[PDB]
């Protein structure tokens, strides 16, 4: 029922920068704690 | 709720509003004495707990409970005492829905003007007479 | 006793006991002012505030939790998020977009969420957000009802990233699927990109 | 009737006055105070509840203030408009001033039969009625001129 | 002098504007009329 | 909820009589005739149908703020501003029997449906429970922190719900005279309560909302909204028909189960009538529910119809899902 | 001064004392509650649409029976017919919302203040 | 706070123009009513500024 | 009522007012309390 969200990805093309290698503009200062949902996708 | 659970409630209430029916006309016209003859002892078993100490020769006691033969001529024994009410049981949660929006148009939408009387006084104030005559629709009406 | 919901009072006897470090006493009175009344935001901001000045991060953590549980204002999760952004946990504050705009879904939030990934995110979260808000406000209220300024933001970012064809691609679309008396804003920021 | 009266005399004895028990009914001589008390108890319960959420409720009686006013301003025929008083607060007023007007002209029809009839011997009586059919009848005669 | 419009020129034309100032009862006739019994000769209830 | 359809009201009958505001109505249970209680201190009795006036009855000093006909007995009870609660035998057109004990003003009156009791709500801010045949207090139903501005009677628990002035309404157990609970979801004095016929459900009216209510939980099951002004009253039909009647005039005919608001509309005032005396005081439904009798701030009750010529496609229902 | 006040908090009820009775309050009166009798209506519910059809037939059997449906001696006085119009007052008894206007108060100060 | 009280004691402690009260809580009914009431009754003021016509 | 009312115009006349005040004194003779409310001075102002 999303058409228009789905015609709007659809209308988009692909970004010509690369954003795949791209680190979060701020560094999380360590440690890193995650909860139980991460376990399996590290 | 059915019909049998209705009668069920209506058994039980009418049962206890008698109660404090037949109290209250106790109070609002008493016997002229408050004698009651028939005076039938009550029995209790009563089986203690550990003590202050130790026990000595029987635990298990019969208790046989008379009320009292009062003078039926003797008033009341005690005076009545005037005790301020006391603190409420505690307060509910208010659970409100999310407080209005206001503006600062509202907030001037309901200021209330200081009241100036055209009759009464009671701190002897002196008013400007700006003010004073600033209710006086009198002058502001129409002639024609 | 005669004033139960007097926030005033409230507030003077929990600050009558803080003036004297009776801590412990004033934090009970705390809990006792925001369960007596949950929906009055001053007594929630002064145990969160009091919580922070204390240094216990953790117990302001819980009473921004238990008030985030009472569904508050925008202003609440606003000075949540901005706590979490002093202390540097981004992905909690993450979280806190993700149930603040489930609380509220007004296109607000979703320019907030989306600026607070630019500012401390990689761009495809951005990308994502506002994809996110386009299809929620367009499923919930009508594909029709969907906000101008969600597309302005959104292609303004794009632009930003100098991804051109992107934003003329948001632009066309958003002129394409408004009806006229709602995108005179998004015309002449189409017009202005355009002629830029 | 001697049996109660000496029970009750001894009850007042032994267990003392309980000074204020039960409510007093209201007597000719506190029907006007007791209208008083029920009007400015109404006209308040619908200030607090017309107000909306959040406006500061410091000054409330003031409103009551102003009734009192518009009383006196309808008595004496004087025409009552407050500058910067709120249309809400000004149609609760203008409303109960009417309430109390028409009590205030029914209760004079009423002891005016009365004062007709020779059924009253009260002073206060005649004097409080001539005091209002005379604010009534000059009402009358500035509406006439 | 009429200061006032009239009932029907405010309230509207198929609406029924009453104005009742008298009783239509006196206030010896009740409301629930007890129920009488209006015996008229001394009758046994069976028979002796 | 898809909301049923119900037809529009109209205005059918004015009835002018009284001197003061009528604020008080109630209704015979064979619905030949009914009783307005008015500001002129008089309790008259009308009859429905002709809507002529039957009998004028005075024994408060002050305006009457209740009316009860008793569907066992053949009494009327009234109660007024002039701290009295009354009996009358109308069998005798008299007042028969007085319930003294109200520190201040009464400002309600309902009978417990089963059982012979009689309780009055009232502005020292107080639930008295009364027993009918002996005129004693046996229950003082206190808590309340303003005024008791309305109240009603059920068969089952909570058996007595007071709504108070300073906002809360508290359900009460009759037979131990304690409170089994408080609702405080209301911003403001709770001026109306209605009990719906044959749901175990009820309503109470503020100003601006309206909620409703399971009892015995007082879960809060949902909110007719739009309605903003001071909410006097509350008029439910067999029909699922709330009636908001509201201080500054305005009416609301709401559907129950849904909670649409199938008709609003403004009243009209008499001529004469100031455009501050505009305004809703009393309502009832008859007992067959075909009629609403309305008594209102100029003084005057007003009998409301539904319209038999509007069709379901003449006024459809215009409820927009979210 | 400030002894003379309103009132902002009105006085609160009170639980009845649990004392014991010497004192004398309420005589007895009336202690038989009368019933309604069969004849007296009342103890009697048939159903919601009959009553609405009982409701509806009276209703309309009042309408129909409101419609009925089954030298000349006066040549030198100086104004003549003064009086045409005067007597048709009584069209239809009508009440005003004001009782410093209504007619009542108008004849009630017309009789009175002479 | 305190300093906030006391400074605005200090301030409505100075007088400025004709005095047209008795005490202090007269002087600030009338400084409440100014505030309120010179918006509309303008031409009042100034005919008694004035000695002459409204 | 008769000098110290602020509402008392105690500057010299216009000769609309003059207009004002012969007119009405014309149209009813000697009625001064009512001419002056209408000409916009007092009675003793308008007769002198």
């Amino acid at each position: 029922m999303a058409s228009i969200a789905a015609g709007l990805a659809a209308a988009l093309p692909k970004p010509k920068y690369s954003s795949e290698h791209e680190e979060p503009r701020a560094t999380q200062r360590g440690p890193r704690i995650v909860s139980a949902d991460q376990i399996d996708e590290t | 709720p059915s019909k049998e659970e209705v009668e069920a409630t209506a058994e039980r209430t009418k049962n206890a509003l008698a109660a404090l029916v037949s109290g209250a006309l106790a109070a609002q016209k008493p016997k002229n004495v408050q004698v009651n003859t028939k005076r039938e002892a009550t029995f209790v078993k009563y089986t203690p707990s550990a003590q202050m100490g130790n026990n000595t020769k029987k635990q298990e006691r019969i208790i046989k409970i008379v009320e009292r033969q009062r003078d039926p001529m003797e008033p009341p024994k005690f005076k009545h005492k005037k005790i301020p009410r006391g603190p409420p049981s505690p307060p509910p949660p208010v659970m409100h829905s999310p407080p209005r929006k206001l503006t600062a148009e509202d907030q001037e939408a309901w200021r209330i003007p200081p009241p100036v009387s055209m009759w009464k006084n009671p701190k002897g104030f002196t008013i400007p007479l700006d003010k004073r005559l600033a209710a006086d629709g009198r002058q502001l009406q129409e002639v024609q | 006793d005669v004033h139960p919901n007097n926030t005033q009072l409230w507030i003077r006897y929990i600050e009558a006991e803080l003036k004297n470090r009776n801590i412990n006493h004033a934090r009970n009175l705390l809990d006792r002012a925001v369960t007596r009344l949950p929906r009055v935001s001053k007594l929630w901001y002064k145990y969160v505030y009091v919580m922070e000045m204390l240094g216990d991060i953790p117990g302001t953590r819980q009473v921004f939790d238990r008030w985030m549980k009472w569904e508050p204002d925008e202003d609440a999760w606003n000075a949540y998020i901005k706590l979490e952004k002093r202390y540097g946990e981004y992905e909690r504050a993450r979280q806190i977009f993700a149930a603040y705009t489930q609380v509220h879904p007004e296109p607000r939030t979703w320019l907030k969420w989306a600026k607070f990934e630019e500012e401390f995110g990689t761009a495809d979260m951005v990308r994502d957000v506002f994809q996110s808000a386009i299809q929620y406000i367009a499923e919930t209220l009508g594909d029709d009802a969907v906000d101008e300024r969600l597309f302005i933001a959104f292609a303004r970012f794009e632009t930003r990233q100098k991804e051109y064809e992107r934003a003329r691609a948001i632009y066309k679309f958003g002129l394409d699927n408004l009806p006229r008396s709602r995108s005179m804003q998004l015309h002449a920021q189409y017009t202005t990109f355009e002629k830029q | 009737l001697l049996e109660r009266w000496l029970g009750n005399l001894l009850s007042r004895q032994f267990e003392g006055r309980h000074s204020k028990g039960v409510a007093k009914t209201v007597t000719k001589q506190r029907v006007e105070s007791h209208f008083d008390l029920e009007l400015r108890a109404s006209v308040m319960a619908d200030l607090m509840d017309m107000m909306p959420e959040g406006i500061k409720q410091s000054k409330v009686n003031t409103v009551l203030q102003h009734l009192s006013e518009a009383w006196r301003c309808w008595k004496s025929n004087i025409p009552w408009k407050v500058p910067g008083l709120p249309a809400p607060i000004e149609n609760i007023i203008l409303r109960y001033v009417k309430a109390k007007a028409d009590w205030w002209i029914s209760v004079a029809h009423y002891n005016r039969e009365r004062i007709r009839r020779g059924a009253t011997v009260d002073k206060t009586v005649a004097k409080k009625n001539v005091g209002r059919l005379t604010r009534l009848w000059l009402k009358a005669e500035q509406e006439r001129q | 002098k009429q200061y006032y419009p009239t009932a029907a020129q405010v309230f509207g034309e198929g609406v029924e504007t009453l104005v009742q100032e008298e009783d239509a009862q006196p206030l010896t006739q009740p409301i629930i009329a007890p129920v009488e019994q209006k015996k008229f000769s001394i009758q046994e209830a069976d028979l002796p | 909820p898809r909301p049923d359809w119900h037809p529009p009201w109209k205005l059918m009958r004015v009835i002018s009589g009284h001197l003061g505001w009528v604020r008080a109505l109630a209704v015979e249970p064979n619905n030949q005739w009914f009783a307005s209680g008015a500001g002129d201190r008089t309790i008259k009795i009308w009859d429905l149908a002709s809507g002529q006036l039957r009998l004028t009855l005075t024994g408060h000093i002050s305006t009457v703020r209740g009316l009860a006909v008793s569907p066992r007995h053949p009494y009327m009870f009234s109660c007024g501003e002039d701290k009295m609660v009354k009996c009358w035998d109308l069998e005798t057109n008299k007042v028969i029997r007085h319930y003294h004990g109200h520190l201040s003003g009464v400002y309600t009156l309902k009978l417990h449906p089963t059982l012979d009791v009689l309780v009055t709500g009232g502005r020292d801010g107080v639930a008295r429970v009364w027993d009918m045949r002996t005129r004693s207090n046996v229950h003082v139903l206190s808590g309340h922190t303003g005024t008791v501005a309305d109240l009603v009677c059920q068969e089952a628990d909570p058996q007595v719900i007071t709504g108070s002035l300073d906002s809360t309404v508290r359900m009460w157990d009759l037979a131990a005279g304690k409170t089994m609970g408080v609702l405080t979801h209301h911003k403001k004095g709770v001026r109306a309560l209605v009990t719906h016929p044959t749901e175990f459900t009820f309503a109470t009216a503020s100003t601006g909302s309206i909620k409703q209510w399971k009892c015995p939980e007082g879960a809060f099951m949902q909110n007719f909204e739009g309605h903003n002004a001071i909410i006097n009253t509350l008029a439910v039909n067999d029909q699922n028909v709330l009636f908001s009647g509201g201080d500054n005039g305005s009416m609301s005919f709401w559907d129950w189960k849904s909670g649409y608001r199938f008709q609003s509309l403004d009243t009209t005032a008499q001529p004469g009538s100031l455009d501050a005396e505009l305004g809703i005081m009393s309502s009832t439904f008859d007992m067959s529910g075909a009629r609403l009798i309305t008594g209102e701030a100029d003084k005057t009750i007003k009998i409301w119809k539904e319209d038999t010529t509007a069709t379901p496609e003449t006024h459809p229902i215009e409820w927009k899902p979210s | 001064t400030t002894a003379h006040r309103p009132t902002f908090d009105p006085a609160r009820g009170k639980e009845a004392l649990r004392g014991p009775a010497y004192h004398q309050r309420l005589l007895p009166a009336y202690t038989t509650l009368k019933f309604r009798q069969p004849g007296q209506g009342g103890a009697a519910d048939k159903s919601t649409r009959d009553l609405r059809a009982e409701l509806e037939a009276a209703e309309a059997a009042h309408y129909a029976k409101l419609k009925g449906a089954p030298r000349r001696w006066d040549e030198d006085v100086v104004f003549k017919n003064q009086a045409r119009g005067t007597e048709d007052k009584g069209k239809r008894k009508e009440f005003v919302n004001d009782l410093l206007r209504s007619d009542f108060h108008k004849r009630f100060m017309s009789k009175y203040v002479r | 706070s305190l300093k906030r009280r006391r400074e605005k004691l200090a301030k409505s402690g100075e007088e400025h123009g004709d005095v047209t009260y008795i005490n202090e809580k007269n002087k600030q009914f009338n400084a409440k009513l100014a505030r309120f009431y010179n918006k509309y009754t303008a031409e009042i003021r100034d005919s008694f500024e004035r000695g002459t016509m409204v | 009522n008769e000098w110290l009312d602020p509402s008392i115009k105690k500057i010299e006349w216009s000769r609309e007012e003059d207009e004002k005040l012969l007119h009405l004194a014309k149209l009813m003779p000697t009625q001064w309390r009512t001419i002056a409310p209408i000409v916009g001075r007092t009675a003793n102002q308008c007769l002198e």
